[PDB]
C-alpha cells in the first residue's frame, strides 16, 4: 500500500520503531563497520500513514519518509 | 492458539463482520497477577492468572494494548493473524527478539543510500512508471 | 407543438437518470471491466 | 440498619440478576444480548417474518412483503398528496403507490444483478436467513414484490373508495 | 479500412458468419441480457417477464381492430381475447415441454450455453409463469386504456 523509505542520514535513535503503532518498522544491523544500526521497513502493508515516525526522527530533515499511495483495508484502518 | 478470555460482559465496540470474512487478529500474553486492564475498544476487563487470549479486529489495537501491558510489566505479548480458513501466523515478532533490539538475522530493505535532498526531479522520470522516491 | 415538452421534460428528469445511474452503478460494481 | 443495605452484595438480591449478556458465549463479538434483541417474543416475531420464515420460497416471501408495502403506500399519496380534495383523490394514490413499487422493484433487481455479498446473522436471527445470498433468489424476490405491491395498493383503493358502501 | 465480416469463431468450417448484426457490441448485450438469455435468473422468472411483455402486446390488436372495436365493450373484448390466446400459448409450452424437447442452441451472439432450458422442468416452470405474467400484462393494458381519459383528466 504505502511506501516507507529510509535514507542514509539515520543514526540509530530507535525512536521511529517505538512510535509505530502497527510495527511497520524494525532496527536491523548495518554492514557499516562503525555504524551501530539502521532502521528498516519490512512489513509495509500494515502502514497506516499516521506520520508518527516522521515526528520522531531527530535529523535536520527526516531520514525516514512515508509516501502516500494505494489504499486498502489495513492502510485505511477499517475494522469493518 | 490457547488461552483464557479476559472476563468482560461484552461491548458494541469489538469484532465485526470483517472478522469472519477478512483477517481477524488475536493477541496472547501471560500474566503474573490477575489485574484490571482497559480494553483496546471501550471498557475494562480482568486478565486471568496465566495464558490470556483476546480476539482483536485490527493489528493496531493489539500493539496499543501491548503498550498498556508494559505498564503492568508484561512484555511477553504475542500477536497473530487469523484468516477465515484458520491460517494463524506469528505476525508481530517474526523472531523472538523485539523490533527495537538489533538481531543479525534481519536485513535492511527500502534503504536509499542517497540523501533525501539528492532525489531526482519528477520531470526526469515522467512517462516511465518510475517514482522519485524509488 | 407544445406537447413535445410534456414528453421530453419527464424523461430528462426520470428516464435518463434511472438509465444512467443504473448503468453506472452496475459498471462500477463490476468485478472485471 | 435496613436489610436492603446488607443484601446488595448477595446474589439472591433481585438487583444482582443481570438481564444483559454477551452475544453468544463469546464476549469479543460486537452485539450484546438485550431483551429487545434476544427476547423470545422478538425472536419469534422477527424469525417468523416473511424475510426469515423457514421453509418458504423466495417468490412467496416477496409477495407477502409486497402485498404489505403496496397496501401501506396508498395512504400517504391519497390523503396528503396533491389533489387530496377532489373526486379523483383516491385514484392518484393508486398510481403514485404503484410508482414506488416499480422503483422499489427496480432497486431490488438492480441490487440483485450487482453480486450481493451475503445475508448476515445476528442474535435475533441466529441461523442464516434464507437463499438471499445469490442473484437468483433476489431476482425472484423482486418479481414477487411487484405483483404483491400492485395488488396491495388496489386492495386499499377498493376498500377506501368503497368504504361508505361497506358501512 | 479492412474486413468487417469474419467466420464464426476461429473455424471457418462452421456455417455461421460473424456480421455487424450478429456480433456487434450493442446487439450482443440486448439479446444476451433479454430474459430468455439473461444470466442469474431462474426458469420461472424468465417466463414471467416474457409473458408480462406479451400480454401487454397482445391486448391491442383485439381491441382497436377486432369486432366490437366501435362499441362500449371494445376494451373488454381485447382483455378476454388476449387471455384466450395466452392460454393457447401456455398450452403450447406444456406440449413442447412434455414431449422431451431436445436442446437449446448456442449462436455467436449468445456464445455461452443460453440457459437451463435443457430439460422438461425448465420449460414447464416457464409455462406456469407465462400464464401468470401473461394475464397480468393484459389486465394492466385494459385498465390504462379504459381509464386513460381519467389519467389525463387528472
Ligand atoms: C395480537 C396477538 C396476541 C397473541 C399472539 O398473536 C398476536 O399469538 C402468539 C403466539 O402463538 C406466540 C407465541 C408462540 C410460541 C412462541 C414459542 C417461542 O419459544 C421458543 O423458544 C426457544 C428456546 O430456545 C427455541 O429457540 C424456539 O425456536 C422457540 O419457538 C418463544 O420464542 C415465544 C412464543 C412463546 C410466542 C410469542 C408470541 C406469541 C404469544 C404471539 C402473539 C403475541
Ligand atoms: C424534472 C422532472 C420532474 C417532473 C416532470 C415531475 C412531475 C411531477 N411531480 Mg415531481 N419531483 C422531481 C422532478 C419532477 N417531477 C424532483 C427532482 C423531485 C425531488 C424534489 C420531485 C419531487 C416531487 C414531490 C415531492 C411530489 C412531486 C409530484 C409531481 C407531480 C405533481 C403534478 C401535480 O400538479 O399534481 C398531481 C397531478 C396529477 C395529474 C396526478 C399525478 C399522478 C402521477 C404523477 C402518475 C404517475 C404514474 C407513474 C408514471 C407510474 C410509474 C411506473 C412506471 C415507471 C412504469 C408531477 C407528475 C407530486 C405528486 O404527488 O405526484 C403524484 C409530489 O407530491 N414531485
Ligand atoms: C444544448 C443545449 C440545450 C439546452 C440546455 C436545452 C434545454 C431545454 N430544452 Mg432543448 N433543444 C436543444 C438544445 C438545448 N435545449 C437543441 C439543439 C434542440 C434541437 C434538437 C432542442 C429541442 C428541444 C425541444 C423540441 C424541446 C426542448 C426542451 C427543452 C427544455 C426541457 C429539458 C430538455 O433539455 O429537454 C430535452 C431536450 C432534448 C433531448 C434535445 C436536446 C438535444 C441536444 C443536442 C443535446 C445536448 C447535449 C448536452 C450538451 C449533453 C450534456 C450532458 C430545456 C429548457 C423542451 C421544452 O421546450 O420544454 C419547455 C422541448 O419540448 N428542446
Ligand atoms: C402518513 C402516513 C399514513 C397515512 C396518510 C395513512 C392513511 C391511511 N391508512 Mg395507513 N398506515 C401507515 C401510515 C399512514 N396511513 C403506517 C405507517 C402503517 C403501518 C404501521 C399503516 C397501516 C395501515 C393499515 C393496516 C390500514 C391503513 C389504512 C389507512 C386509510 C384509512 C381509511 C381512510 O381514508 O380513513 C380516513 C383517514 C384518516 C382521517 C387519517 C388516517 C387514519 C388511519 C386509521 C391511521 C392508521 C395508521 C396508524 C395511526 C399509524 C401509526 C403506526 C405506528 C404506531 C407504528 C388511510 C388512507 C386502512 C386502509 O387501507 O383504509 C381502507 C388499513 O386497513 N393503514
Ligand atoms: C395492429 C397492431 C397494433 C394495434 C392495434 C395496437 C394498438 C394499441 N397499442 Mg400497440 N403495439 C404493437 C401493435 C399494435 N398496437 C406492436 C407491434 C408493438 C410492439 C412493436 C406494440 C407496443 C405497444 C406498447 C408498448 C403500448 C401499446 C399501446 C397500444 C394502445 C394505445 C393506447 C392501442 C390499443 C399502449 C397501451 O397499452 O396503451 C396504454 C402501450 O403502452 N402498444
Ligand atoms: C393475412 C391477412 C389478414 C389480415 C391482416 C387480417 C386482419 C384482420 N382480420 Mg382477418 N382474415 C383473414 C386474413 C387477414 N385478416 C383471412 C384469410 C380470413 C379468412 C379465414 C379472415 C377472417 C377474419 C374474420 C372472420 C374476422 C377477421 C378480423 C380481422 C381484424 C382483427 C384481427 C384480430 O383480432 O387479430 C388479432 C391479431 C393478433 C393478436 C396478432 C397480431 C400480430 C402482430 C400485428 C404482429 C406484429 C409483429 C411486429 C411488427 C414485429 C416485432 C418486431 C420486434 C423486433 C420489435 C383485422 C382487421 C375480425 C374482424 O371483425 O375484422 C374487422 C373477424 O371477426 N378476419
Ligand atoms: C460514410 C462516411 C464515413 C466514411 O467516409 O467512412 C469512415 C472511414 C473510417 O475509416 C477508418 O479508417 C481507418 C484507417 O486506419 C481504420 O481502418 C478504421 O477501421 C476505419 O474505420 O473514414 C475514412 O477513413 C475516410 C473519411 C474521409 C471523410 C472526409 C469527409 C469530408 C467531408
Ligand atoms: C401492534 C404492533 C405492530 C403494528 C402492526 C401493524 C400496524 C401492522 C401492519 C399492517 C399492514 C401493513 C397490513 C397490511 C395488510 C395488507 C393486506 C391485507 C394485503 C392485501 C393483499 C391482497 C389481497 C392482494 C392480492 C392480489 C394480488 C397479490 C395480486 C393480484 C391482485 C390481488 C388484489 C388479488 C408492530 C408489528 C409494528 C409492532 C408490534 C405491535
Ligand atoms: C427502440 C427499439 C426497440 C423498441 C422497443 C419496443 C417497441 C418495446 C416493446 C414494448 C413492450 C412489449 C412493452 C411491454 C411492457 C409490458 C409491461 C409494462 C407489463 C406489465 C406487467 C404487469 C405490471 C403485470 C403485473 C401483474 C402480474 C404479473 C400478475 C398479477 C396481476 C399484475 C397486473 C399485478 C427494439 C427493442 C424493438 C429494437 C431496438 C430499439
Ligand atoms: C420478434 C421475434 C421473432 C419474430 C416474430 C415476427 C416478426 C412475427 C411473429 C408473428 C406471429 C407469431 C404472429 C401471430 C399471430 C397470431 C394471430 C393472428 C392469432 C390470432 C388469433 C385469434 C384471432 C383467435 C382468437 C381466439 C382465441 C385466441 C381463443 C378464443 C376464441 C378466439 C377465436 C376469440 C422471432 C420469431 C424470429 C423470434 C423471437 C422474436
Ligand atoms: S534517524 Fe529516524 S529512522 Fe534513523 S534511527 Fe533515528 S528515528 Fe529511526
Ligand atoms: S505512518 Fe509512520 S508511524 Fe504510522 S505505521 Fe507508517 S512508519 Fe509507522
Amino acid at each position: 500500500s504505502h511506501t516507507v523509505k529510509i535514507y542514509d542520514t539515520c543514526i540509530g535513535c530507535t525512536q521511529c520503531v517505538r512510535a509505530c503503532p502497527t510495527d511497520v518498522l524494525e532496527m536491523v544491523p548495518w554492514d557499516g563497520c562503525k555504524a551501530a544500526q539502521v532502521a528498516s521497513s519490512p512489513r509495509t502493508e500494515d502502514c497506516v500513514g499516521c506520520k508518527r515516525c516522521e515526528t520522531a526522527c531527530p535529523t535536520d530533515f527526516l531520514s525516514i519518509r512515508v509516501y502516500l499511495g494505494a489504499e486498502t483495508t489495513r492502510s485505511m484502518g477499517l475494522a469493518y | 492458539l490457547s488461552g483464557k478470555t479476559p472476563l468482560f460482559a461484552g461491548s458494541t465496540g469489538g469484532l465485526l463482520t470483517k472478522a469472519v470474512e477478512e483477517e481477524k487478529y488475536a493477541i496472547t500474553w501471560t500474566s503474573p497477577k490477575a489485574q484490571v486492564f482497559e480494553l483496546p475498544t471501550g471498557g475494562a476487563a480482568t486478565m486471568h492468572e496465566g495464558e490470556n487470549l483476546l480476539y482483536i479486529a485490527r493489528k493496531e489495537y493489539g500493539i496499543a494494548l501491548g503498550g498498556q501491558l508494559r505498564k503492568f510489566k508484561i512484555t511477553n505479548y504475542k500477536i497473530y493473524r487469523i484468516l477465515p480458513s484458520g491460517e494463524t501466523t506469528f505476525i508481530h515478532p517474526a523472531d523472538g527478539v523485539f523490533p527495537e533490539k538489533v538481531n543479525a538475522g534481519r536485513e535492511k530493505v527500502r534503504f536509499n543510500a542517497r540523501s533525501i535532498g539528492e532525489n531526482p526531479n519528477p520531470s526526469q522520470v515522467k512517462f516511465s512508471g518510475k517514482a522519485t522516491y524509488d | 407543438a407544445s406537447f413535445l415538452s410534456s414528453i421530453f421534460v419527464p424523461v430528462i428528469g426520470w428516464v435518463v437518470p434511472i438509465a444512467t445511474f443504473s448503468f453506472l452503478f452496475l459498471y462500477i460494481e463490476r468485478e472485471d471491466v | 440498619a435496613q436489610a436492603v443495605d446488607a443484601s446488595k452484595n448477595l446474589p439472591s438480591d433481585p438487583r444482582n440478576r443481570e438481564v444483559v449478556f454477551p452475544a453468544g458465549r463469546d464476549p469479543q463479538w460486537g452485539n450484546l444480548e438485550t431483551p429487545v434483541n434476544a427476547s423470545p417474543l422478538v425472536k419469534w416475531f422477527i424469525n417468523n417474518l416473511p424475510a426469515y420464515r423457514p421453509g418458504l420460497t423466495p417468490f412467496r416471501r416477496g409477495l407477502e412483503v409486497g402485498m404489505a408495502h403496496g397496501y401501506f403506500l396508498f395512504g400517504p399519496f391519497a390523503k396528503l398528496g396533491p389533489l387530496r380534495d377532489a373526486a379523483n383523490a383516491n385514484l392518484a394514490g393508486l398510481l403514485g403507490a404503484i410508482g414506488l413499487v416499480v422503483l422499489f422493484t427496480l432497486a431490488l433487481s438492480l441490487y440483485a444483478n450487482s453480486n450481493p455479498p451475503t445475508a448476515l446473522a445476528s442474535v435475533t436471527v441466529p441461523n442464516p436467513p434464507d437463499a438471499f445470498q445469490s442473484k437468483e433468489g433476489w431476482n425472484n424476490f423482486a418479481s414477487a414484490f411487484l405483483i404483491g405491491g400492485i395488488g396491495g395498493a388496489v386492495v386499499a383503493y377498493f376498500l377506501t373508495s368503497n368504504l361508505a358502501l361497506i358501512q
